């Protein structure tokens, strides 16, 4: 991931911003990759071992849902807490 | 209102916005196209030490009002709002309006910049070609310089 | 993991039970391994790629804490919710 | 009270308990040594379709009372309590007492017998050697069969 973080210096913030926007229901790896390309114009820089990579990013969470899907989400930080709170309580 | 239009490709916008905010950020409203774009940008900017909130159509009324109060009271230096949710916003005397995504209707441009004064817009030549002629007319009507890229559309 | 689940038929419930008991603060992989050995008398049957395995267990969560530690925890299920609620609200 | 003592190694106890509950589970209190052991077992049993709650020293008073209420009202078929927490429990006419971990004091063994009737105990020969002679006396005094393994300690 050294190579990734070197080439994509804001990857932590980019991933967190995607997860934050999807925090009501969380988001799968496939959808993170899709959203990443849409928002940045570049393909997500990892193909495999993505769960492990995502879990090196401060405040990122993962869950094995009862549905079987692996869902990623976010814990509130001091700088984003106001936004996370709004997303979690906005229209269903 | 001092109006400046930059020609900016879609994926160069974020860096251009950060360059502008780094010079001066306080009292800036940034208009974007989508709800997800609004929250993404507000999160990203907040992590870059510009306390930024957002308003969009998925927000309950109380949440829109709170976001606006935070911007007004000074706790949030930047407000990101969608093109659509912008039309109903009651705020004026904005220091800086930034059209991160150009509106599709010139009436929206006129209304958005009527909220500030200083207005900066990012014109994406692969998306905004249709509004160029109307933009030229507004710039002329406002006695503002017209950049060549707008006339060549 | 097929080999692991074949040989350790209750491993999902064993892991969840450990996580549930530690739900107030969550627990790292090294601590899961040591708790597993203490409770069952057998070493935890995976050495590496443990995060991916744990995240195949329904209701298991993982978080990259701001401290930098990777911590695992649990979402409530119908059958254990009464217990998880007690653990989360017991003495600190 | 019908008293049965099984010689069970530490890591064979969980399976033995499940065998017993599978025959009949309703109204069972199970005593264990540790707080996390109690929660582990209650979680594990609940997942095996024996609705099981727990009481131990980390629980606030209201939580202990609620767990006891669930056991009394029938929503929890099994209650796991630590050996220490057991000495303050106000509950009798229990269908089955199980000493999953044998008490360290014979007075505790006797007290639990009084709370039910059937009592089944797991004797771990690598942990419970010291109580064997006292247990033999209690079994004999109560007209119960003494298993030979208790005499060889």
């Amino acid at each position: 991931y050294i190579s990734v973080r070197e080439e994509y210096p804001d990857i932590d913030s980019e991933v967190r911003a995607i997860l934050l926007s999807h925090a009501q229901n969380g988001i799968t790896i496939s959808s993170i990759k899709s959203e990443y390309r849409k928002l940045t114009g570049n393909p997500f820089p990892l193909h495999d071992n993505v769960t492990d990579f995502l879990l090196t990013i401060p405040n990122v969470t993962a869950e094995c849902s009862e549905s079987g899907k692996r869902i990623f989400n976010l814990k509130a930080s001091l700088k984003n807490g106001h936004l996370l709170d709004m997303v979690l309580n906005q229209k269903e | 209102v001092k109006q400046t239009i930059y020609e900016v490709n879609k994926y160069a916008k974020r860096s251009k916005l950060i360059e502008i905010l780094s010079e001066q950020a306080d009292g800036t409203i940034v208009f974007v196209e989508t709800k997800r774009g609004a929250d993404f940008l507000a999160s990203f900017l907040s992590e870059k030490e510009f306390p930024t909130t957002s308003i969009h159509g998925d927000r309950l009324q109380s949440q829109r009002e709170q976001a606006l109060r935070d911007f007004k009271n000074g706790s949030m230096k930047v407000l990101i709002a969608t093109s659509v949710a912008s039309r109903g916003l009651d705020i004026k005397n904005i220091k800086h309006v930034i059209n991160y995504d150009m509106p599709s209707k010139i009436d929206d441009y006129v209304h958005r910049i009527g909220r500030t004064g200083r207005a900066t817009s990012f014109f994406d030549p692969e998306k905004d070609r249709a509004i160029a002629a109307d933009l030229v007319k507004i710039l002329e009507g406002s006695g503002q310089t017209v950049p060549d890229f707008l006339r060549t559309c």
